[PDB]
């Protein structure tokens, strides 16, 4: 009932960061403080990695698993979408505002930080234990996916969207949007996915599927917190960071059909701000008048 | 923003549900108050402005003193007394940006309207003041106004050529080729279009010297005119216009048309270089029947007959050259090469369609030749004779290329003045002083046609807004019957002013006595049919006016057979592309495209409202692509019965019609005896 | 060296079937005669089924071990065409042209059909024997997939081109000539990452490599033979056909840097009209001698 | 594959570690045993052949009826008593694919080498016998070689023009550049290489009569004979080849360079016309000393003075043109242009680069006019006058424009067998003969230049031929001075022929009294300076021949003042392409490019040895590429001090080497006197 629909929508959402010219951040960028430049990279850093495995590994695996050639369609757009576009737009963002060395320096950084590792780990983990006509493994993964779309990205998109409400980077910011836009369809379609597969347990099977749900998102959760205390103490951010993300995980749980699980709290209103022509033959008759 | 143009933009803000289209006038004076007068250069008196003119080679000294200046302050005066006012502002904008005379640093305006007029009126009367008064009078009532060379040029001494149409026989030889691409640039240099008959070259693959697939075709010469064409762009001021005409039943004709499509390669496509297509009787004939046709190797046909394929009549020789194992031929479909010709038409306009047969039944000098391919606004129909250049100490067989003049009649100003005859005269007489004038030291064949043919083309326009003012739908059979009426008036004029001009000065163009206006043949349909109005409305149109009858046109077959015709040919419709502007008329006898048009100049929009518009014609005033095409075909060949030459036709398509649609109106065209389709513009 | 290149030319020619305007093509397919109508739908049901296998295996299962984030992206660009663009597309062109009833029929005998299967089975074959982190198996993949792309379904395309060419079906026809230009594409990029493998072998494993791909072609080319007269055959253009398969396989083996295997051939002209030193600066006392 | 072809390539086949050489013997005889003798066409006797080549238009009648054909059988047979043999198999497969008679169908062969031979003679001899057998003898002997279009065309019918290269000064109008145009699509038609000097023509931004920024530049101009080029392909076998020449000091000079640069626009880019870059001494001095140059736009200068930038010496005038404030110019870097220049050169060859300083430092005909460009192969050095085409029915001013029939001498058997002096005064006369029997009727100022000036290029083959097989290496001083003496022989025995030629007809070349052969100005290095070799070596080469003296050259000098000297000019050293493979020769002065070339005919692939390579001489066969460029730059200039035109000198680079090296090796080259460099070739 929903597929087509979805189609529609990815298709007619595509976009290349080259559309958007960056050179207008320049200053904007040039007059930000240290911690706040070091702070803005890893997080776009710590999302083009989210995003390289997702677009890598995690849509072409689920699209490999579920069934029916347009939900395939619509699931590899996707995953084009996570690695052509929206990874890439990051080393667009990168190339204007960056030198080469704290380019190279930040994807180092990457690599040896422990909580992306860690969810890194985790996540993909998840994608690679899914077998085939294995439904069960498959739901694990998607919640999985669900949870990098909805939630994961969030500690991320924070800052972009903190910058773009006071009228800061705001062209580095259309960008986040229009990510941030393509991962709220995403992790809609894949919550819709989940609920199918999820719908046709039996109850005892469901508790056992909410308990995994609900495991992995205190586990990614907790996670989060300490990247996220890792990333923003430095420009005072991380309590409020940290209430965005939680308004975010009960968004993923919704689109897994859930219940929320945090309690609502005010989100910073600087961040809400930040949201040929047709041929035919010649008759006999067309000689005649 | 200027005030001007505020006022002009005010035209599409709709007060009480209506376009505020007196704010135009408001415009004008805006832009005489505020620009045209602060920027226009005054004199204390008129002679310090001439001198100052002449001096700083504005203007010419020879045209200027052979009056005195009396009689030149006379002239000017009579310019000035009628007190014109351009009635909309995109009228005055035109002429002061384009025909006005500005000083070397192009911020100042050296010439008024008036003077303009005044200085055209002396040059045309040639020492005669009450001639250059009655010049001045014409110009100035805007019945007639000469073209965009004549009018831009005339009494200038930094100027181009008088002639801007200009029509090139090339011969098959290297010799030939490349004088043609030496004169295409001369003329390019002097601002003219050119117009090149490719139909004489010799096909891809044919022999040189007797050595096998040799030649490159027309494709190579029409790449070598595109390159001639892009390099003379007017000293870098205009992009080179050039045009090529094939004969369909070339063998090129495909690779010819190849060179318009889009996915043609770099050494294939021509990128400035028009194209028309020649199109016999025996072609449509063919596609008729569906039988399929034959494209012809032009110099085997050549080599056997002793004359070139376009040279002779196809309806009588085709059955031959096919039957002629010598003649060598490709077989094609003419039903697939019409629709290629359509579809191309739809993707860019191109090529220009002559139907050679419908211009050939009713041209009056088959006997000099037959008209074999158009000009660059496919309206030019007149015999033309291939030269012989041969190669250098050699002396060259100078033969005839046709060389037009130019000049509209406005047929909304001349009828609301009741002046048919006096207009077309004093038009005829101008165009006939411009071709006198016209000397070309680069183009021998020009040169001399224009001299031997004494060939002048009076158009007219305005005629979609004159119908509209008075209340007539351009697709009415009222419409028909009063451009019926109106051009058969013209052409009596136009042929007894032509009789006058011969027997005053007591030669006729040569080759005039094989021509059917010596043989009476021409008067045919005018000593037998009576073109007065049909409707009582378009007889009260023509009330206060003289409309030639049987017996008039008996008499003036007569004294035609006594005196002859100084002129070989002398009406064709121009498409009279911003002269339009200056005179507040609509373009040609087209229908108006947009009933306001929006420009963009600098970076500023202005908004042009077709002459006359208001609530009550706004019905009256139908876009071209809104009407039906063969009414439109109906009246183009109701105007068309009574000029001699071809009116520059352009079909008004919608992008919902297709390629079928396109060659049905052609067809019909070609049935109605339209003699050219310029132009497939598509809304 | 050349991923980032072609990931700028893919991008670039993205399109959707949308853009062309279909229904126009009735007026010149109900002028066409029952041999031409069958050849075009047996035709055009051999090219649809053929790009379903590539972009649910070739391309998502070569992108899955081919190494490298910006090829991965790159290859996911080209998986996403074929699925969301080009299946489409085919679909769409048959749904102007045959009722549902036919288009039923067609598929049903396009899919028993023993040429068509052959090749379809042969490629698919080879993209279930990659065996992961063995690139002598991926290879082989690869040079199934160039001849999938440059070289079978040419002798399809041909239709299309040959009406496309003579002023019929024009709107199929853009739309065939647009999916064509991306198959060119993925043919030239898959094959530059063949070459990379086979340029890591010896001489006795490249001897090796080369023997297999002539295998394979002369395997192809001897059914793509029987394939082409049992559908043209009856519409007169066998002869034709022919020689554009062989033309088209020697751009296959170009693309993956081997030599032409048939002699150079002219095309029926209406197919053919459907388709640095280093810089030193001069230092003085090199103009004294 | 052919049993010629597997002999052939058998060669590479190494036996013993060593390559089989003499298997290449073994191809030619295959190859005549089964492919030229099977499709050779015999007669019963030499009249019927005669007869059925006449009458089957394969050869001029006229020539052949000079002669008794007793005398044409004896002139046969003489050719045919050398029982010449071809000594590899690529020079009988060359010239029996690209020079002997075959059939209108090409499937027959009608011409034997010997054939050839015998045909070219009788038609150099003009009806003397023993002339003829005299050619025959220099021909057959291999020591003299007529040029590809001598050799190939001379007595045929269906011929060409016999001579190679033209060369057009292109007035700064567009009747002139439209005469341009139409004079090179004929040369190219008669099969001929055109050169254009394209510095008279001003720059782009120049005024067209007072109107400002109006013309195209060069690079219009360029773009019109690319397409006239490619129009006129010698009937499409041979691509049409141009060459355009610049001033460095023209202001276009970047344009003109970025026609050839990979990156260039297409409206910009020109493809098939060659392009060559003019450098006077001044433009080296202001880059060797840094100082910022000025390009010059030449309408103002010709404005200012009168006379064009080319037309006057840029040592003298630079510094007046750069104060004169009426002179306009732009601001450029030497050093940066000459980096262009080499980098242009590195990625695709070009341009030509003409020292115009060097050739007119030693010019004999400054009187007549500099020398201001060079031809397609940059070898061709000659005083050359622009013609002043007006407009039609106007008479156009006759100037002269460079052309000369090229003729090789093959230095192995001229030296073998110990004639320079008969072999330098036999093709003195063959070349008069070409000069005297061309006649262009299209080319007016070609066709006056030849007649006037009687300039002929008399070449050199297989030098490094001969230095290998006689053991002295290419860059050795020994190579050098063989070099030098060789050349001297050529120079004293062409201008002791040329002045024998206007002593026996009584007439000199036109303006020959005001030459530095008139004046003896020509003469003082060879009356002052001893060229007799060096080496002990080089004068055993030359042993059996008389070296000329001082006395000598004193005595020449005296006769030439007596009697003068019939040809302007009379030593050119052309590339020598193909011919050079039917002569069993390395191409021209040039070092060997490789020891063998494989190159791909057919889908056949074939080595072919240099001639005389063996185990012996093989490192004396040393690659060009490999050899230190100075060394070969020391040879050119040392041949050149003895040539009074240019020598297509071709820089042989590797790739390692940056653009600095091709700047060191062209300052080198003009630090020691080389006047054309014509290519730069990267391995
Ligand atoms: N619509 C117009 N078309 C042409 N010229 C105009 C127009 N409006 C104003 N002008 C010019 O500006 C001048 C001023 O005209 P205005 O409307 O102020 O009154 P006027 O009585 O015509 O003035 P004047 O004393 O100049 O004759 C005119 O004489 C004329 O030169
Ligand atoms: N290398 C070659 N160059 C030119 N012509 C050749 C060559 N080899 C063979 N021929 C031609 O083919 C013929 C074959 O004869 P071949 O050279 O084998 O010796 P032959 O029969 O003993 O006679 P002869 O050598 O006296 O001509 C020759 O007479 C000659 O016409
Ligand atoms: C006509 C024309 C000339 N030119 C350039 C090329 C010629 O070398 C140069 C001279 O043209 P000319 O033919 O000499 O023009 P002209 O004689 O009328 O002008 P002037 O009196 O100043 O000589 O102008 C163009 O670049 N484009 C053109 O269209
Ligand atoms: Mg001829
Ligand atoms: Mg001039
Ligand atoms: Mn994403
Ligand atoms: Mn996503
Ligand atoms: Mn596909
Ligand atoms: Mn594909």
């Amino acid at each position: 009932d929903f597929t087509q629909m979805f189609y529609n929508q990815n298709v007619k959402q595509f976009w290349l960061p080259e559309e958007i010219a960056l050179n207008g951040d320049l200053l904007t960028w040039k007059y930000l403080g240290k911690n706040e430049q070091d702070t803005y990279m890893k997080v776009l850093a710590g999302l083009t990695l989210l995003d390289t495995e997702q677009g890598n590994t995690g849509m072409p695996i689920v699209a490999e698993h579920v069934d029916g050639h347009q939900r395939k369609a619509v699931l590899n757009f996707m995953a084009m979408m996570e690695n052509a576009v929206h990874a890439k737009s990051y080393s667009n963002i990168f190339m204007t505002l960056a030198p080469t060395e704290t380019i190279n320096e930040v994807f180092e950084w990457v690599k040896q930080n422990k909580y992306l590792q860690k969810k890194a780990q985790m996540i993909v983990g998840l994608y690679k234990a899914i077998q085939k006509d294995d439904e069960i493994s498959l739901f694990k993964a998607m919640v999985a996916s669900v949870y990098l779309e909805s939630f994961l990205f969030y500690s991320g998109f924070y800052y972009p969207l903190y910058f773009y409400g006071q009228g800061k980077l705001m062209q580095s910011g259309e960008i986040i949007n229009l990510i941030l836009r393509d991962e709220a369809i995403h992790g809609v379609y894949v919550g819709l996915l989940a609920q199918e597969i999820y719908n046709k347990q039996t109850e005892e099977k469901k508790a056992e599927l909410r308990e995994f749900a609900i495991d992995l998102l205190n586990q990614l959760y907790e996670n989060e917190l300490e990247y996220t205390e890792d990333l923003y103490d430095q420009v005072g951010l991380s309590h409020d960071v940290k209430k965005f993300i939680r308004y975010n995980a009960n968004k993923a749980l919704m689109n897994l059909g859930f219940d929320p699980y945090f309690e609502e709290e005010d989100i910073n209103p600087i961040v809400l701000n930040g949201l040929k022509a047709t041929v035919e033959p010649l008759k006999d008759d067309d000689f005649y008048f | 923003v200027p005030k001007w143009i505020q006022l002009n933009n005010e035209i599409m803000i709709q007060k009480d549900g209506k376009f505020q289209f007196d704010k135009d006038k408001e415009a004008v004076h805006s832009y005489f108050v505020d620009y045209i007068n602060q920027n226009t250069v005054f004199f204390h008196n008129l002679k310090e402005k001439l001198d100052y003119l002449v001096e700083n080679q504005y203007y010419e000294e020879e045209f200027l003193s052979l009056y005195s200046f009396e009689d030149i302050k006379e002239v000017f005066k009579t310019a000035y007394a009628k007190k014109f006012r351009f009635p909309s502002f995109m009228s005055a904008f035109k002429f002061y940006n384009d025909y006005a005379l500005k000083t070397n640093d192009k911020k100042k305006i050296l010439e008024r309207y008036e003077d303009r007029i005044s200085i055209v009126a002396l040059f045309f009367a040639n020492g005669d003041t009450e001639k250059a008064k009655e010049y001045v009078n014409l110009m100035i009532n805007q019945e007639y106004q000469p073209s965009t060379p004549t009018f831009l040029n005339a009494g200038r001494k930094r100027r181009g050529e008088l002639v801007s149409c200009f029509l090139l026989e090339v011969n098959d030889s290297l010799n030939d080729i490349s004088r043609a691409i030496d004169i295409s640039m001369q003329l390019s240099k002097l601002g003219g279009g050119v117009s090149l008959n490719l139909s004489k070259l010799r096909a891809k693959g044919e022999a040189i010297k007797d050595v096998e697939n040799a030649t490159k075709g027309v494709v190579g010469v029409m790449k070598l005119l595109d390159n001639a064409f892009r390099y003379a762009d007017q000293m870098g001021q205009r992009q080179g216009s050039g045009a090529a005409y094939l004969n369909i039943f070339h063998r090129d004709i495909n690779d010819f048309l190849d060179t318009k499509k889009i996915s043609a390669d770099e050494d294939v496509r021509v990128k400035t270089l028009s194209i028309g297509v020649v199109i016999p009787d025996k072609f449509v004939e063919l596609a008729r029947e569906d039988k399929a046709a034959y494209v012809f190797y032009p110099h085997t046909i050549y080599k056997e007959y002793g004359q070139h394929m376009d040279e002779m009549d196809m309806n009588e020789m085709y059955d031959k050259f096919v039957d002629n194992p010598r003649v060598k031929k490709e077989k094609i479909n003419p039903r697939k090469l019409l629709e290629k010709l359509a579809m191309l038409r739809s993707e860019s306009g191109y090529p220009y369609i002559m139907f050679q047969d419908n211009v050939n039944k009713v041209h009056a000098n088959n006997h000099i030749s037959k008209v074999k391919f158009s000009n660059l606004c496919s309206e030019v129909l007149q015999a033309s004779q291939v030269s012989s250049y041969t190669d250098y100490d050699e002396e060259d067989e100078i033969g005839l290329d046709i060389s037009c003049n130019l000049g509209s009649l406005n047929i909304l100003n001349v009828m609301e003045h009741k002046s048919i005859e006096k207009t077309v005269k004093l038009a005829t007489d101008s165009l006939t002083h411009v071709s006198e004038t016209t000397d070309i030291r680069n183009a021998p064949a020009v040169r001399r046609a224009n001299k031997a043919m004494k060939s002048i083309g009076l158009g007219a326009m305005n005629l979609h807004g004159y119908l509209a003012q008075n209340g007539i739908a351009y697709e009415s059979p009222e419409a028909r019957d009063f451009a019926n009426t109106f051009f058969m008036m013209v052409n009596f004029y136009s042929i007894q002013r032509s009789a006058e001009i011969a027997k005053e000065k007591g030669e006729t163009f040569d080759q005039y006595e094989g021509s059917t206006y010596a043989t009476g043949e021409y008067f045919d349909k005018y000593v037998s049919t009576d073109f007065s109005p049909k409707y009582e409305k378009i007889a009260n149109l023509f009330e206060g006016m003289h409309i030639p009858t049987t017996e008039d046109w008996k008499k003036l077959k007569a004294f035609v057979a006594e005196h002859g015709m100084y002129h070989s040919y002398r009406l064709c419709i121009a498409p009279t592309g911003s002269i339009s502007y200056v005179q507040s008329s609509t373009a040609s006898v087209m229908p108006i495209m947009e009933r306001i048009e929006e420009r963009t100049y600098g970076n500023s929009k202005t908004y042009y409202p077709m002459p006359g518009l208001a609530s009550n014609n706004w019905f009256f005033y139908k876009e071209a692509y809104d009407m039906d095409m063969f009414k439109v075909v109906d009246m183009i060949a109701t105007i068309q019965q009574h000029i001699d030459q071809g009116i520059s036709f352009t079909l008004f398509l919608k992008d919902t019609m297709t390629t079928r649609d396109l060659n049905r109106i052609d067809l019909y065209a070609h049935h109605r005896g339209i003699k050219t389709i310029y132009y497939a513009r598509t809304k």
